[PDB]
Order: structure tokens, then C-alpha cells, then sequence
RNA sequence: UGGGAGAGGGUGGUGGAAUUCCCGGAGUAGCGGUGAAAUGCGCAGAUACCGGGAGGAACGCCGAUGGCGAAGGCAGCCACCUGGUCCACCCGUGACGCUGAGGCGCGAAAGCGUGGGGAGCAAACCGGAUUAGAUACCCGGGUAGUCCACGCCCUAAACGAUGCGCGCUAGGUCUCUGGGUCUCCUGGGGGCCGAAGCUAACGCGUUAAGCGCGCCGCCUGGGGAGUACGGCCGCAAGGC
């Protein structure tokens, strides 16, 4: 907006752990207003996380989000007669938004039949070092690194 | 071999060329924006000049040199960056001098410069 | 902080007084404008002519490299 | 008679910065160029660096709303020859003045002739891009020419788009250059703001586009057209 800065929306902490990050992840999982279905998907994923890699599901979730978070990103910009991918920093809020969006998208790209297992498998994949979301983050950061010459064009 | 040398920085608007010379001006090694895999207008960026200066200084240390006097010619974009990269590469920078050649109203410039 | 101010009486046509005349040059060997010096326009003309004479004679420089 | 300032002009010399080329050294994987590139240049060793030599052209800082000249124009420094102009003294002559149809001289750049010179730049020309095309704008090259001597050409937004001379009509302010009783007054230039006045308005306004006198040049709707014809000038281009 031209006039002012947008005021961020304060989500309500979830009624199982009191964590707003869980609420944001559920909102990213949800579509068409089906909030109960999204919450059940997340909690089934949490149960499967409890079975395999029997550590705390919250710990695995937070580790996945921390692993997927990107520090650099390229933004397009036309100067003269050429378009340039200017590398720029990422604010922590956008870091969280990108991490959650990439996690959900990568989970939905997996070929497992049920969604509740897709989310859990993607979460424990991103927990250690792997997954589609980690690959996306590496691609983005590599693109930002391969454009350090244009860091003055911002 | 010598531990004291000279650093010439030639920073045009299209490229930055760095040469390390012995105290008699005979070059030991050199590096430019194209020596690192850059072509075109990217050779003129400050970051390319920083990389070229770091590469030339690294080769100079690989030869066993420790201090360089810096001479800067030209007013390109990568001038200050190359000078700073030399300052923080592992070489003692005793002095920096500006020596860009300017005529005392000599030859007629090209049309683009008129 | 003016070159004319911080000096005594001297000849403006003297082309051998290197110590006095060099005070009217910048760090790179360039003649100072009226702003830095403080002479009048005629005095500046005489100073410039004498400086060029001394440059030809080999005492004052034509240019010196800028040192940071 | 005594002094002043000045890129005013002509002739002869000579100082450094920088570009280019050649010689030698050292050294290697690109340089250059653009909006992005490509042509081009480079391992047959380029670019960047150091030393030596040659040559041509132009004079950075000072430097300016500065100065000089009738105009065109004039800029490193030194010497010589030479023009104009300003002030002070109030010395001499005694109206000897102003303007000026024709005439004569000068007159940027480009251009022309004969010799010389030629670094850089660069009409024409060649190539690369761009584009629908690109006989251009951008890039890489490139010949006249740009420079010197002599001789022609004689044009321009040759403009202050304001002919020259003389007298009269509030001031304020900035600046260059003289004289004095050097706070300040009194000459001569160059700018800005403004009395009265003028102007269609914009604006001008003691540097008039105000108030007057003298002499010269020019205008009489736009186009055709600065064309045609005639005449004169020029080697030609073309000029009047
Ligand atoms: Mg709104
Ligand atoms: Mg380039
Ligand atoms: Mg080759
Ligand atoms: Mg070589
Ligand atoms: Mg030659
Ligand atoms: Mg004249
Ligand atoms: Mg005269
Ligand atoms: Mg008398
Ligand atoms: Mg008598
Ligand atoms: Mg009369
Ligand atoms: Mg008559
Ligand atoms: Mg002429
Ligand atoms: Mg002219
Ligand atoms: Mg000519
Ligand atoms: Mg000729
Ligand atoms: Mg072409
Ligand atoms: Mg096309
Ligand atoms: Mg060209
Ligand atoms: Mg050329
Ligand atoms: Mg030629
Ligand atoms: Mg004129
Ligand atoms: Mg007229
Ligand atoms: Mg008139
Ligand atoms: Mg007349
Ligand atoms: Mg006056
Ligand atoms: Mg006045
Ligand atoms: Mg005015
Ligand atoms: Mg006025
Ligand atoms: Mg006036
Ligand atoms: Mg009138
Ligand atoms: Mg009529
Ligand atoms: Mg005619
Ligand atoms: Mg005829
Ligand atoms: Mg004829
Ligand atoms: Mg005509």
C-alpha cells in the first residue's frame, strides 16, 4: 500500500501446545475454510512423528522450519534493456512465511496416498538435511549467491 | 622473489585490471574481471573488481610477497572496492597513490567524450 | 588559513623565491584560486605568471601525484 | 610631457602533461566495447607494468557574470617589431568637426590550387548491432580534411536579431582598471535591480528600446524566391 505499512495479523496460539507457529502451519495446510480437517491432518502427522523418530514432535517441527528458512532471495528488476535478479536479504517474518509455504508444497508433491503421512514424512525429512523444501531453499540461496555482482542494483 | 612489491589498479568503466610488480615495475602476476569467469558488463561491477584484486593478491602471496604499494589509475566503479580488498587480503598496504593520466589540454577526445 | 595572510612582505614578480611561491600551490602542484589565497585579481595574474616562469626554470613542479 | 592595464596583431625560439608508433625488459588468457552484445584485436603472445627513442597537434590548474579588439576573433612560456585605448598635468593649435552613395581594406567555419606535414580526431566509405526496414542514432575501423606557407573563395542565428556621433533625464548594487584630500570623492570599461518616460506586450530604462538634432542603410501582405533572366565577380563550389 502507498500510505502506510500493513499491520501483521496476530494468530491465536493453538490449543494443544500454545504455539502460533503450529497455527500458521495449519492455516497453510488448510484450504476452502476446512480448518478442522487441516488440524486433524497436522495431528495425525504429529502422531506418526511420535512413532518414528520418537523425539518431541514439536522439536522435529521447529527443526524442519529452521532448516527450510532462507537467508537470501533474488528479486527481478528491469534496468535499461535487461532484467536483473538482484539478491536481497529476507526479513524473519518472510523467512517464516517462505519456510511454511515451501514445506506444505513439498509435502503435497510427495507420492504417498494419504496427506497425513505426506506431511509427517516431509517434516522429518526436512528435520535432518533432506526434502523437497530444503532443495528449494538451496536453489534459492544458490541463485542469490550467483548474482552477487548485481548487489548494487537495489 | 621479493617481499615488497607494487600494486597497479587500472579501473576503467568496463573492467578492472590488477597487476603486481616487483620494485622495478616488472610484473610478477596479474588478474582482471575476465580472468574470473565474467564477461560483458559484469566485468565492470564492483564485486568483479573485488574478486580480481583478491585473486591477484592471492597469487602474489603464493609467490611469497607480503607488502605492496598501491597505484590507482582510472575512475571506474570497482576502484574503491579493489583498493579495500587489497587492504584486507593479507598484504601490508603502506601507501595508496592516484596516478590517473590526464592531458594538459593535449589530443582531441573521441566524439563520445566531447 | 590563507596563504597571503600567513606571510610577510615579498616580491610578487620574484621567480626564484621557491619557498614563498610554493605556498601558493595545492598538494598536487596546482595553482590555488583566489578563494584559497586571498590576493586580488591583478596580484593573482602576477602570481600565475611568475609560477609558470618558475615551472619552466625547473624549480616548482608541474604536477605531483595525489597521496591519500 | 608623465604614467597604466590588457588571450590586440606579426616574426623567431622552446616547456611539460597526454595519445600513437618503434626498440628492450618482465609476464599470461584475455582485452576492448554496449542498454545487452557483436564486429575487432590477441598464444605468430595481446591487455595491464617499467625503461629508451621518434613525431604531430593542443596548451590542465590560474580562469571569471574576468580582460583586449571595429568586426571576424584572441589563452603554456620567452624575446623582438607593431596597433588601439585610459588617467594626470591644463602646456600648445584654434572649429581643423559629424556622417557617408560609390571606392579600398579586413572578414569564423567549411571549401579550392600548389608544395609540406599527418599523432589524435574524423565527412565520404567498410563492417557489427538495433529495427518492420535503419542508406541513422550506438560500436569497430577508415580517406579527404583538421596543422604549416603562399594564393583564392567572401558566406553565417557575421546576434545585443538593437547603424554612427553629440547633448539632456532619480537612484541602488557587483565587478575590472586609473587619479586623489586613499573614511570617501573624481575618470574610464563590464553586469544586475529599478525614477520618470517608452512599448502591442514581453520588456528597455545614463551601456535606452526615454527626450532631441545630424547623416547613412533598409521595409510596404504570405507563397512563388533570394528563384529565373540580364550583368559583374570566381579555377570550381558558388557569391552580389
Ligand atoms: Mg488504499
Ligand atoms: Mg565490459
Ligand atoms: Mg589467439
Ligand atoms: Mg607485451
Ligand atoms: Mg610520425
Ligand atoms: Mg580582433
Ligand atoms: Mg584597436
Ligand atoms: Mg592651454
Ligand atoms: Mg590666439
Ligand atoms: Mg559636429
Ligand atoms: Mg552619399
Ligand atoms: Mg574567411
Ligand atoms: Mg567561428
Ligand atoms: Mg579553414
Ligand atoms: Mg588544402
Ligand atoms: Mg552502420
Ligand atoms: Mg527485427
Ligand atoms: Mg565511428
Ligand atoms: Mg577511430
Ligand atoms: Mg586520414
Ligand atoms: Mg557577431
Ligand atoms: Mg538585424
Ligand atoms: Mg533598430
Ligand atoms: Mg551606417
Ligand atoms: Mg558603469
Ligand atoms: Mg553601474
Ligand atoms: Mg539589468
Ligand atoms: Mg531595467
Ligand atoms: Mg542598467
Ligand atoms: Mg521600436
Ligand atoms: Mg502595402
Ligand atoms: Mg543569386
Ligand atoms: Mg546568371
Ligand atoms: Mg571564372
Ligand atoms: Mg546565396
Amino acid at each position: 500500500a502507498r500510505r502506510r505499512r500493513a499491520e501483521v495479523r496476530q494468530l491465536q496460539p493453538d490449543l494443544v501446545y500454545g504455539d502460533v507457529l503450529v497455527t500458521a502451519f495449519i492455516n497453510k495446510i488448510m484450504r476452502d475454510g476446512k480448518k478442522n480437517l487441516a488440524a486433524r491432518i497436522f495431528y495425525d502427522a504429529c502422531k506418526i512423528i511420535q512413532e518414528k523418530t520418537g523425539q518431541e514432535p514439536l522439536k522435529v517441527f521447529k527443526q524442519a522450519v529452521e532448516n527450510v528458512k532462507p537467508r537470501m532471495e533474488v528479486r527481478s528488476r528491469r534496468v535499461g534493456g535487461a532484467n536483473y535478479q538482484v539478491p536481497m536479504e529476507v526479513s524473519p517474518r518472510r523467512q517464516q512465511s517462505l519456510a511454511l509455504r515451501w514445506l506444505v508444497q513439498a509435502a503435497n508433491q510427495r507420492p504417498e496416498r494419504r496427506a497425513a503421512v505426506r506431511i509427517a514424512h516431509e517434516l522429518m525429512d526436512a528435520a535432518e538435511g533432506k526434502g523437497g523444501a530444503v532443495k528449494k531453499k538451496e536453489d534459492v540461496e544458490r541463485m542469490a549467491e550467483a548474482n552477487r555482482a548485481y548487489a548494487h542494483y537495489r | 622473489q621479493v617481499a615488497s612489491g607494487r600494486a597497479y589498479i587500472h579501473a576503467s568503466y568496463n573492467n578492472t585490471i590488477v597487476t603486481i610488480t616487483d620494485p622495478d615495475g616488472n610484473p610478477i602476476t596479474w588478474s582482471s574481471g575476465g580472468v574470473i569467469g565474467y564477461k560483458g558488463s559484469r566485468k565492470g561491477t564492483p564485486y568483479a573488481a573485488q574478486l580480481a584484486a583478491l585473486d591477484a593478491a592471492k597469487k602474489a602471496m603464493a609467490y611469497g610477497m607480503q607488502s605492496v604499494d598501491v597505484i590507482v589509475r582510472g575512475t571506474g566503479a570497482g576502484r574503491e572496492q579493489a583498493i579495500r580488498a587489497l587492504q584486507a587480503s593479507g598484504l601490508q598496504v603502506k601507501s595508496i597513490v592516484d596516478d590517473t593520466p590526464v592531458p594538459h589540454n593535449g589530443c582531441r577526445p573521441k566524439k563520445k567524450f566531447r | 588559513a590563507k596563504v597571503k595572510a600567513t606571510l610577510g612582505e615579498f616580491d610578487l614578480r620574484d621567480y626564484r623565491n621557491v619557498e614563498v611561491l610554493k605556498r601558493f600551490l595545492s598538494e598536487t602542484g596546482k595553482i590555488l584560486p583566489r578563494r584559497r589565497t586571498g590576493l586580488s585579481a591583478k596580484e593573482q595574474r602576477i602570481l600565475a605568471k611568475t609560477i609558470k616562469r618558475a615551472r619552466i626554470l625547473g624549480l616548482l613542479p608541474f604536477t605531483e601525484k595525489l597521496v591519500r
